[PDB]
RNA sequence: UAAAGUUGCUGCAGUUAAAAAGCUCGUAGUUGGAUCU
RNA sequence: AGAUACCGUCGUAGUUCCGACCAUAAACGAUGCCGACCGGCGAUGCGGCGGCGUUAUUCCCAUGACCCGCCGGGCAGCUUCCGGGAAACCAAAGUCUUUGGGUUCCGGGGGGAGUAUGGUUGCAAAGCUGAAACUUAAAGGAAUUGACGGAAGGGCACCACC
């Protein structure tokens, strides 16, 4: 009984895809199958922003951002709750979750 | 006493429709069981084919219901089949009889060789499908009789077929599918375009359109 | 699929002859090992000398002692 | 028993037979 | 219109169509709605051939008139824009209106209070009145629809290629259909314009109601 | 249809679809029997005569009943030739 | 590659008949195809057809009447004697009141009944009913 | 919680449907009318029905309700629905059309209309949402 | 022997129930486009 | 409890290149190849054709970047009562009792068993071909209702907590 039409990966019209290493557990997982996440955040947190803005020697000095690409295997993605199981009808929906308010 | 709730029932009760073939011509769905009793009447005979217990698993234990298969016919060109599931056997049998006489179709009968006298066999080879069950009916010479399994034979006799050859494939131990496949095969006799039906059709007034003024009154 | 040429009789016959050997009963009847292993040798009946009396325990879920003889 | 380990056990038994059942013998 | 001069479209009808915008379609075109289209202009908007629209409207009127009992025709609207037009059409012609929600099983469940057995069905939008359309296939019910450039035609027998989005267009289509039906019946005449104006069939838009309430 | 003696032997004669010539069965509940009124060429009022069309449910499910009805009306002269 | 032209033409005709089409385009043309279509048309199953003549193998446009249930081809073309015709009639035809088996005989391409009248055998091409 | 069970709501709706004229916005007059017209074998049930009837009457006075409809209200809505402007909104001294619309009208021998005014079409063809 | 359309030429199957060679080339075999009164 | 495991520190063959062997993978789309026919929709990669209008090559064509379309192969996606199937599902897994376009390989209830033996290839590990005696009434596929889960998300309770 096939669970998904695409076999859970994005491989179409090719034979092999080079594997990458899970950020959490260092497992070898094919790149197309792995769960990718691009994280752009601030180096200093919310309170640290106000604490630092007064102690800076510059005027309106913009704090640098942190850019990270994260790769997860299925087990780590499920356990960390970045990915959850869905209903049989809702599995087909592949629209990203409405994070934009 | 019968009080119809549809236009067709009111027309049939008020003696505006002569025969059931008028209803069959316009493919009007039948929603009241009393129409068939009005037309076919005493010629209808029914027979219970199977009583099957089914069970649904619950927290406290299994819940059992009984399903009745009833075939009906007048042995003179009309045949019907009905299935009904209930808690009690008698209620299921009554429901199956009602549902069987509701879904009654006419049967077309043809000849095998020389066309002398009344028709005795199927016009041609007809196939019916249900689940994995496939049933094939083939015309037979006069006096041959019905060469089939006991289950299709009852439906063929109730339809009014005298002679026929029968083939069957699939898991025929499923009595419901076995009966429904041959019922479909019998129903497909009037849906086959033979060269003697090539004449252009002359249309006629529909009973709804013909008796609209009488329907307005009642 | 199957070959439907007009000159394919040899292929069809050879294939059927070779694929009849995958039938359990045909191979059992035509191989000769079963006939060799059959104590009767193909006979309907046989005559023997009773060596002794034995009791065989009935398989579960039945419980009994079936009386048999070694001959 | 897992089929992979059953196959490995069969292979090891066959190798043991081959060592014991020498072609010279 | 069998090429009859009496049934030809006049200039005032063309002006009404142009003002209501019935000739303006959507950006998408259905593959079975392509014989009623004329040409796709820039910005992706499709233009509808008004002569074919008039032909389809006259054919629908001929189909409606052929029914003896006027009450056997059911007119159904689900969207709010068509409800007032359907009610006015039913009042002027004698049909049975269904404005708002359509209850499933109306044509099939014979023990319900609202069980009906119409002989003809007229709808405002196949994509919005799909539920009444689907139940027509169960009881041998012919259907008439006001379709658009992108509209499915399953179970639709007579499709009138108009613009069913704007309130003015829907009201004008219903008013013209009622006028044609009445003129074919032999109730009003073709020699003088109809007494009622086509603005009685338009959607009220309670914002407009509030604006008019405070006019004086 | 009939025997050697010529006597007709059938329960009824089913009607065929006007679009595809297929037989409309007794259990085909998606079939339509539609009537189109005829008008007088002089006045344009209802003549009292009508033309009858029959469409099977298979065509209707295909969404091809609109074109079939249009062509049938054009053939009968109800719809203008320069449609 | 394409190895039978009559098979392709008959399959196209049958598929177009199932879909309720009014006309069918079949290419390439062949005189065997023309004979088969003529045999079918003489019994009123298809109707008039027109041969479009390009300079390479031609094409045919066939009108449909909706009277055709099944038209098919038999491969390979088996030799049929006059005493073995009844078996093919029983196997392939739906009834004994309608349907025709098409044969190519030394007299020409005809149906099984016309071959019985002329007392000749041949090779089976196809059937239609 | 003070949610009313369906019995109270059904009785109140039927009472308002049948006797809309006799009711008002006063709880005590409503509860005196209810015992006159309806048979309630309980005092608390009668009080609940009257208290819901008063709330529903206030809601009706504010505007139309999703449920019941009064015959007088329906007739008055007909009068509000026969509103007719003095002039037709379709009547325009100038109607703007695109050149393709003018060609379509011309093909139907309607190119002689004076109300038509040809407007310049948009120069750029960009009518699709940017994919992304 | 029929039942067995469970040896299937008529007439069986090969995604998940038993099953299509890891892939390609290729001899024999099988099959092969129209057209001549 | 016990770890000869999962965890942590080291660490030998190996992991890297050249030359000889080995020919096995859930080597999978668990779906042979060639050809014909049979519904829509929007994208996408390559080539070609046509057309308002923005940009760069300071001017001009012309050529690049966009925009709107058409044709042909290709990887796919959505939808459909085209039709199939036990169903899951499939525009092929359709055009099959209305059964024949050509052709190759290949299966015959579950185990014994891909085992023994013979043959053959390899340095070896092993690869290919490949049984029987005997044993058994089921093994298995898809889906449905329950019960469980050291699975996910909600709700309620001073016989729960705060
Ligand atoms: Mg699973
Ligand atoms: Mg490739
Ligand atoms: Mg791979
Ligand atoms: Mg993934
Ligand atoms: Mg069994
Ligand atoms: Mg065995
Ligand atoms: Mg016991
Ligand atoms: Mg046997
Ligand atoms: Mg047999
Ligand atoms: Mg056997
Ligand atoms: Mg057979
Ligand atoms: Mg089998
Ligand atoms: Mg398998
Ligand atoms: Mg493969
Ligand atoms: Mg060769
Ligand atoms: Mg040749
Ligand atoms: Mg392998
Ligand atoms: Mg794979
Ligand atoms: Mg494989
Ligand atoms: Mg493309
Ligand atoms: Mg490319
Ligand atoms: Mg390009
Ligand atoms: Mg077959
Ligand atoms: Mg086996
Ligand atoms: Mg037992
Ligand atoms: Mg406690
Ligand atoms: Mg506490
Ligand atoms: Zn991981």
């Amino acid at each position: 009984t096939k669970k998904r039409r695409n076999n859970g990966r994005a491989k179409k019209g090719r034979g092999h895809v080079q594997p990458i290493r899970c950020t959490n557990c260092a497992r070898c997982v094919p790149k197309d199958k792995a769960i990718k996440k691009f994280v752009i955040r601030n180096i200093v947190e919310a309170a640290a922003v106000r604490d630092i803005s007064e102690a800076s020697v510059f005027d309106a000095y913009v704090l640098p951002k942190l850019y990270v690409k994260l790769h997860y295997c299925v087990s780590c993605a499920i356990h960390s709750k970045v990915v959850r199981n869905r209903s049989r009808e809702a599995r087909k929906d592949r629209t990203p979750p409405p994070r934009f308010r | 006493e019968w009080m119809p709730v549809t236009k067709l029932g009111r027309l049939v009760k008020d003696m505006k429709i002569k025969s059931l073939e008028e209803i069959y011509l316009f493919s009007l769905p039948i929603k009241e069981s009393e129409i068939i009793d009005f037309f076919l009447g005493a010629s209808l005979k029914d027979e219970v084919l199977k009583i099957m217990p089914v069970q649904k698993q619950t927290r406290a234990g299994q819940r059992t219901r009984f399903k009745a298969f009833v075939a009906i016919g007048d042995y003179n060109g009309h045949v019907g089949l009905g299935v009904k599931c209930s808690k009690e056997v008698a209620t299921a049998i009554r429901g199956a009889i009602i549902l069987a006489k509701l879904s009654i179709v006419p049967v077309r009968r043809g000849y095998w060789g020389n066309k002398i006298g009344k028709p005795h066999t199927v016009p041609c080879k007809v196939t019916g499908r249900c689940g994995s069950v496939l049933v094939r009916l083939i015309p037979a010479p006069r006096g041959t009789g019905i060469v089939s399994a006991p289950v299709p034979k009852k439906l063929l006799m109730m339809a009014g077929i005298d002679d026929c050859y029968t083939s069957a494939r699939g898991c025929t131990a499923t009595l419901g599918n076995f009966a429904k496949a041959t019922f479909d095969a019998i129903s497909k006799t009037y849906s086959y375009l033979t060269p003697d039906l090539w004449k252009e059709t002359v249309f006629t007034k529909s009973p709804y359109q013909e008796f609209t003024d009488h329907l307005v009154k009642t | 699929g199957k070959c439907r040429g007009l000159r394919t009789a040899r292929k069809l016959r050879s294939h059927r002859r070779d694929q009849k050997w995958h039938d359990k009963q045909y191979k059992k009847a035509h191989l000769g090992t079963a006939l060799k292993a059959n104590p009767f040798g193909g006979a309907s009946h046989a005559k023997g000398i009773v060596l002794e009396k034995v009791g065989v325990e009935a398989k579960q879920p039945n419980s009994a002692i079936r009386k048999c003889v070694r001959v | 028993m897992r089929a992979k380990w059953r196959k490995k056990r069969m292979r090891r038994l066959k190798r043991k037979r081959r060592k014991m059942r020498q072609r010279s013998k | 219109s069998g090429a009859l001069d009496v049934l030809q479209m006049k200039e005032e009808d063309v002006l009404k169509f142009l003002a209501a915008g019935t000739h303006l379609g959507g950006t998408n075109l259905d593959f079975q709605m392509e014989q009623y289209i004329y040409k796709r202009k820039s910005d992706g908007i499709y233009i509808i051939n008004l002569k074919r629209t008039w032909e389809k409207l006259l054919l629908a009127a001929r189909a409606i008139v052929a029914i003896e009992n006027p009450a056997d025709v059911s007119v159904i609207s689900s969207r709010n824009t068509g409800q007032r037009a359907v009610l006015k059409f039913a009042a002027a012609t004698g049909a049975t209106p269904i404005a708002g929600r359509f209850t499933p099983g109306t044509f099939t469940n014979q023990i319900q209070a609202a069980f009906r057995e119409p002989r003809l069905l007229v709808v405002t939008d196949p994509r919005a009145d799909h539920q009444p359309l689907t139940e027509a296939s169960y009881v041998n019910l012919p259907t008439i629809a006001l379709c658009n450039t992108d509209s499915p035609l399953r179970y639709v027998d007579i499709a009138i290629p108009c613009n069913n989005k704007g309130a003015h267009s829907v009201g004008l289509m219903w008013w013209m259909l009622a006028r044609e039906v009445l003129r074919m019946r032999g109730t009003i005449s073709r020699e003088h314009p109809w007494e009622v104006m086509p603005d009685l069939y338009f959607y009220r838009d309670p914002e407009e109601i509030e604006k008019e309430e405070q006019a004086a | 249809m009939q025997n050697d003696a010529g006597e007709f032997v059938d329960l009824y004669v089913p009607r065929k679809c006007s679009a595809s010539n297929r037989i409309i069965g007794a259990k085909d509940h998606a079939s339509i029997q539609m009537n189109v009124a005829e008008v007088d060429k002089v006045t344009g009022r209802f003549n009292g005569q009508f033309k009858t069309y029959a469409i099977c449910g298979a065509i209707r499910r295909m969404g091809e009943s609109d074109d079939s009805i249009l062509r049938l009306a054009k053939a009968d002269g109800i719809v203008s030739k320069n449609f | 590659v394409r190895m039978n032209v009559l098979a392709d033409a008959l399959k196209s005709i049958n598929n177009a008949e199932k879909r309720g089409k009014r006309q069918v385009l079949i290419r390439p043309c062949s005189k065997v195809i023309v004979r088969f279509l003529t045999v079918m048309m003489k019994h009123g199953y298809i109707g008039e057809f027109e041969i479009i003549d390009d300079h390479r193998a031609g094409k045919i446009v066939v009108n449909l009447t909706g009277r055709l249930n099944k038209c098919g081809v038999i491969s390979p073309r088996f030799d049929v004697q006059l005493k073995d015709l009844e078996k093919w009639q029983n196997n392939l035809l739906p009834s004994r009141q309608f349907g025709f088996i098409v044969l190519t005989t030394s007299a020409g391409i005809m149906d099984h009944e016309e071959a019985r009248r002329k007392h000749t055998g041949g090779k089976i091409l196809g059937f239609f009913f | 919680g003070r949610v009313r069970t369906k019995t109270v709501k059904k009785a109140a709706r039927v009472i308002i449907e049948k006797y809309y004229t006799r009711l008002g916005n006063d709880f005590h007059t409503n509860k005196r009318v209810c015992e006159e017209i309806a048979i309630i074998p309980s005092k608390k049930l009668r009080n609940k029905i009257a208290g819901y009837v008063t709330h529903l009457m206030k809601r009706i006075q504010r505007g139309p309700v999703r449920g019941i409809s009064i015959k007088l209200q329906e007739e008055e809505r007909e009068r509000r629905d026969n509103y007719v402007p003095e002039v037709s909104a379709l009547d325009q001294e100038i109607i703007e059309v695109d050149p393709d619309t003018k060609e379509m009208l011309k093909l139907l021998d309607f190119g002689s209309l004076s109300n038509l005014q040809v407007t310049q079409p948009t120069v750029g063809m960009n009518f699709k949402t940017p994919r992304g």
